[PDB]
RNA sequence: UACGGUGCUGAAGCAACAAAUGCCCUGCUUCCAGGAAAAGCCUCUAAGCAUCAGGUAACAUCAAAUCGUACCCCAAACCG
RNA sequence: CGAAGGUGUGCUGUGAGGCAUGCUGGAGGUAUCAGAAGUGCGAAUGCUGACAUAAGUAACGAUAAAGCGGGUGAAAAGCCCGCUCGCCGGAAGACCAAGGGUUCCUGUCCAACGUUAAUCGGGGCAGGGUGAGUCGACCCCUAAGGCGAGGCCGAAAGGCGUAGUCGAUGGGAAACAGGUUAAUAUUCCUGUACUUGGUGUUACUGCGAAGGGGGGACGGAGAAGGCUAUGUUGGCCGGGCG
RNA sequence: AGGACCGAACCGACUAAUGUCGAAAAAUUAGCGGAUGACUUGUGGCUGGGGGUGAAAGGCCAAUCAAACCGGGAGAUAGCU
RNA sequence: UAAGGUGAUAUGAACCGUUAUAACCGGCGAUUUCCGAAUGGGGAAACCCAGUGUGUUUCGACACACUAUCAUUAACUGAAUCCAUAGGUUAAUGAGGCGAACCGGGGGAACUGAAACAUCUAAGUACCCCGAGGAAAAGAAAUCAACCGAGAUUCCCCCAGUAGCGGCGAGCGAACGGGGAGCAGCCCAGAGCCUGAAUCAGUGUGUGUGUUAGUGGAAGCGUCUGGAAAGGCGCGCGAUACAGGGUGACAGCCCCGUACACAAAAAUGCACAUGCUGUGAGCUCGAUGAGUAGGGCGGGACACGUGGUAUCCUGUCUGAAUAUGGGGGGACCAUCCUCCAAGGCUAAAUACUCCUGACUGACCGAUAGUGAACCAGUACCGUGAGGGAAAGGCGAAAAGAAC
């Protein structure tokens, strides 16, 4: 699905509000992209479907920390 | 034929009889079909006897 | 080798009727109500073991039960298997 | 247990046979007993030709409620109630009113 | 006049049979409803 | 019943 | 004779002609709109085994299970 | 020593009503004063059941058609038998598939069903009846299509789909004639066959596949030839000579 | 050869009559059209409800169609009878 | 526990049993076809076809067992490609499916009301989906309060239909604070001082208390009417029992019961002391949750519809300080007060009833009460989803009508 592998961000629902305040069901989707991250510890590339915020999280932490968290969550990458 | 004097028996003589109980059962069934069995209770009796011997076999088979 | 405990279940009854009488009369064929499972090989082994006769061939058919109306209820009799056992040459025993 | 048994002398308390005395022939699970020559009904039995066809108006005993009979004391000569007690570990019936074992 | 019901046991079982019902999540909810109602005949399977 | 036929159309009073 | 049928016997049992929309024929001719698949089947080898296994051919023996089979089926038995 | 209920009668109150009592009924009822309401029916093209009316009226479902004799029977237009007559005969005959599911055959019965009667029936009741190596299914193989390990995708449910696995309406081994039951027969019997596997023996030897190739394996129309099914005639045989 | 011709089966449905509490909730009878094709038919499959499918009539989608049917929201609401 | 019994319509037949394996009742076992998550493959459910292994075999056949998928763990193996990884095989463990409501979460109407209708309402309702439990959820203040204080969560009664929100319309609607029910607090982010140190969790023993069969259980006769007496009449008795039901009419004393007093071989729930198993006690010092708080944009939740809008949550883009620091106190600022987010666990009071037992009703009584008092979710209708009836009463006894 359209779920971020790092942050878990998935599509949420809300309203499109018009100027007359008409409410229509809409979805907010995560800014998801498939990206190959260079795991230096593994000397390889791991492809993750992450949001841009997930990429920022991997920049802040390491890709090793995030991969350990994914493994703890049991998500296969 | 009660359960005491069948539990005193062994797995082999008890497999003998239940085989011959079955035999008896088949003869009684053919006799009742032909109409010569004027003792209907023998069918139920030999059936319960077969059940008893198979019970005792399942007991003597280990637990 | 079919076991004797199974052979003693295979056969249920002899089937008495005009066609069965004629079959035993002029074709040496005994008609039996047999079990439902009752393969032809099981029926042959059982007849040869229990009736100790010599069997040539076994023809089998399934008789479907009749829908009977007992009182004001609709009932159905059980299907049963019928075997035409042709004895080889000598005679029934 | 049951206060009235098979081979038991009883007296009728209720009905056309009140006061008549007989012995029970058999106890029915419906709570009724058959007493010898008590509840005589005249049954118009059809002549079944298969076995034997006497037909006729037979005189049978009809079941009577166990409430309607009491066992006869024959020592006091009147209807008596039944209690249960334990003598020799075995449960026995005794009469009330001269509590002797039955 | 050809009428609407043109029977066919194969099509009947492939369309409303027990395994057809069990194939889908919604068909299994048909069976649950008919089981809850106490239906003697669960499907068209006889 | 379970089937009610449609009544015949009225005379077109038009 | 149950007069419904049962049993026994039994002659001739050839030719010519005509003839299909059936068969040869999944053929042939022709046309364009260019006309299933897979297995059985035959053949070839690979790894592998080559004494074995396996194959081929005779002969013998064994097996061929199970389920359907009644009856209607342009219809009073199916859908109305 | 007769409750409620039902059905009459008499009396009584302004009314809703009440009281008494005969008959029926056969075990309940309930003063008074309070309390609670599923508390009062003629209507709602009200709902359910029963019963009218039209009315002993229309109709009795293809205008293919009946007549008579005998039988059986309580009873015969309808059943059985017979002799005539008429109807279909590219069906209104025969055999299947689909669908149905015992309606098949025998005995018995005639309440209901059958648009009438019914002795008859696809009706009731009981009994019987379906016999396969070769027919079909199953089975092997695949079509359209379905499902679909993983996979890809998707808030969830789930969607699509690979390997694969199902899926006939198609491809793939083999039996014919005669006889026989009340009812089955290419299944039973008689006669004469055939097919595919297993296991052995013998003999001679390269066998070996999720792989390669061939084959399977394929349209429409048209024409002709050769045939056969089949029919006609003759001959032959049996019978006849009206 | 041919969306060739005449004409059965077959597929239709132009006219008339009957029928209209019908034999039939679409027929019958007599005629009528196509009848080697854009044909017809069997078996199986696929497309589904604001969706399908439609040589197009708002036609058809189980005798239901200008939005199927079933169940639910639901005792919708009804200044109306 | 027993003198009767072999379930019912439903009688027969053939039998079993009567003093302790007749039957019946309870505990624990055994057996438990096929389909169905269905799990060896397939399939039109209750069928078809296997493979492997072990064993038997009259030699050709038979019996049994195993063989689904996914997740996790492990072992072996293992490509492009050297290592490696992907992948493959095997094994072990677990899951799967169903079930009435309650619960949490992911989505989410419209009719309707507004006397139209679009904001709003209906309503976070119906419904769909996921997940769990016996309850769930929430839960130990970055909470309120107001310079006084309270002290986790939940539920009930008020506050109060008030303050507010609102095409300021229709409507929606708190909190503070008070009274109650029930109360319970802990742990990791961490190193040293003890090394089954309280608990806690699973086992084995006991003790007590249930539960799953049961045992005993009082006391009435006469007469009248009557088909029959339990009714009338008369005279008695029991009552820790006059709840109820049956019996030929209305029975405390006829029967079953009832009050009351007892009972368990076996299994089992709970409570308690335990014997093992495992973590963990308490003290010192330290640490004290970052793509987070906050912000911009768009939405949603808060009674609060963007409004002057605090607070919360987020899709998107950013982005701190870190306790001489930060959050809140309803725009915002200063002061003061109060608390310490970005990690978790936690009983009770609370919700519901597929189901079991007992009891109750100014509830129904056969067109009522469940659709179903009756072989009812049946007959029947429909392709299907689905819809869905009608139908109780002889009598005390069948004595149910010999001839
Ligand atoms: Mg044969
Ligand atoms: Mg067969
Ligand atoms: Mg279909
Ligand atoms: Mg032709
Ligand atoms: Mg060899
Ligand atoms: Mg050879
Ligand atoms: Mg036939
Ligand atoms: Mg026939
Ligand atoms: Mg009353
Ligand atoms: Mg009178
Ligand atoms: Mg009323
Ligand atoms: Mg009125
Ligand atoms: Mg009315
Ligand atoms: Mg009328
Ligand atoms: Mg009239
Ligand atoms: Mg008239
Ligand atoms: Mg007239
Ligand atoms: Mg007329
Ligand atoms: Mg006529
Ligand atoms: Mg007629
Ligand atoms: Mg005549
Ligand atoms: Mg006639
Ligand atoms: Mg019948
Ligand atoms: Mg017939
Ligand atoms: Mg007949
Ligand atoms: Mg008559
Ligand atoms: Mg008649
Ligand atoms: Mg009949
Ligand atoms: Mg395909
Ligand atoms: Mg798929
Ligand atoms: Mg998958
Ligand atoms: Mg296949
Ligand atoms: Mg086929
Ligand atoms: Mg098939
Ligand atoms: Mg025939
Ligand atoms: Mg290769
Ligand atoms: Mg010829
Ligand atoms: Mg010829
Ligand atoms: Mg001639
Ligand atoms: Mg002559
Ligand atoms: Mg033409
Ligand atoms: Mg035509
Ligand atoms: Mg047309
Ligand atoms: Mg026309
Ligand atoms: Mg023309
Ligand atoms: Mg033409
Ligand atoms: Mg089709
Ligand atoms: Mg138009
Ligand atoms: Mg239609
Ligand atoms: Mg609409
Ligand atoms: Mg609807
Ligand atoms: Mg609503
Ligand atoms: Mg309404
Ligand atoms: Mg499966
Ligand atoms: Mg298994
Ligand atoms: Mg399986
Ligand atoms: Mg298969
Ligand atoms: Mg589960
Ligand atoms: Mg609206
Ligand atoms: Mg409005
Ligand atoms: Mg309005
Ligand atoms: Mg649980
Ligand atoms: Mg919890
Ligand atoms: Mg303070
Ligand atoms: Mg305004
Ligand atoms: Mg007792
Ligand atoms: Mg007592
Ligand atoms: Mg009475
Ligand atoms: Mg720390
Ligand atoms: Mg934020
Ligand atoms: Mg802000
Ligand atoms: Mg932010
Ligand atoms: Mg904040
Ligand atoms: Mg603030
Ligand atoms: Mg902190
Ligand atoms: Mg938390
Ligand atoms: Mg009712
Ligand atoms: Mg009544």
């Amino acid at each position: 699905s359209r779920v971020c592998q790092v942050t878990g961000k998935r599509p949420v629902t809300g309203n499109n509000r018009s100027h007359a305040l008409n409410a229509t069901k809409r979805r907010f989707l995560p800014n998801l992209h498939s990206h190959r991250f260079w795991v230096e510890s593994e000397k390889r590339f791991v492809t993750l479907r992450v949001s841009a915020k997930g990429m920022r999280v991997i920049d802040k932490k390491g890709i090793d920390t995030v991969l350990a968290e994914l493994r703890a969550r049991g998500e296969k990458y | 034929m009660k359960a005491k004097e069948l539990r005193e028996k062994s797995v082999e003589e008890l497999n003998t009889e239940l085989l011959n109980l079955l035999r008896e059962q088949f003869n009684l069934r053919m006799q009742a079909a032909s109409g010569q069995l004027q003792q209907s209770h023998l069918l139920k009796q030999v059936r319960r006897d077969v059940a008893r011997v198979k019970t005792l076999l399942n007991e003597k088979a280990g637990a | 080798m079919i076991r004797e405990e199974r052979l003693l279940k295979v056969l249920r009854a002899p089937h008495v009727s005009e066609k069965a009488s004629t079959a035993m009369e002029k074709s040496n064929t005994i008609v039996l109500k047999v079990a439902k499972d009752a393969t032809k090989a099981e029926i042959k082994a059982a007849v040869q073991k229990l009736f100790e006769v010599e069997v040539e061939v076994v023809n089998t058919l399934v008789v479907k039960g009749k829908v009977k109306r007992h009182g004001q209820r609709i009932g159905r009799r059980s299907d049963w298997k019928k075997a035409y056992v042709t004895l080889k040459e000598g005679q029934n025993l | 247990a049951a206060k009235i048994r098979r081979d038991d002398e009883v007296i009728v308390l209720t009905g056309k046979d009140k006061g008549k005395r007989g012995k029970v022939k058999n106890v029915l699970s419906s709570g009724k007993v058959i007493v010898e020559g008590i509840n005589l009904v005249k049954k118009h039995q059809k002549p079944v030709p298969a076995l034997n066809q006497p037909g006729g108006i037979v005189e049978k005993e009809a079941a009577i409620q166990v409430s309607n009979v009491a066992i006869f004391n024959a020592a006091t000569g009147k209807a008596d109630r039944v209690g249960f007690r334990f003598e020799d570990g075995k449960k026995v019936r005794f009469f009330k009113s001269n509590s002797e074992t039955i | 006049m050809k009428r609407t019901f043109q029977p066919s046991v194969l099509k009947r079982n492939r369309s409303h049979g027990f395994r057809a019902r069990m194939a889908t999540k919604n068909g299994r909810q048909v069976l649950a409803r008919r089981r809850a109602k106490g239906r003697a005949r669960l499907t068209v399977s006889k | 019943p379970v089937y009610i036929p449609r009544p015949r159309p009225p005379h077109p009073r038009l």
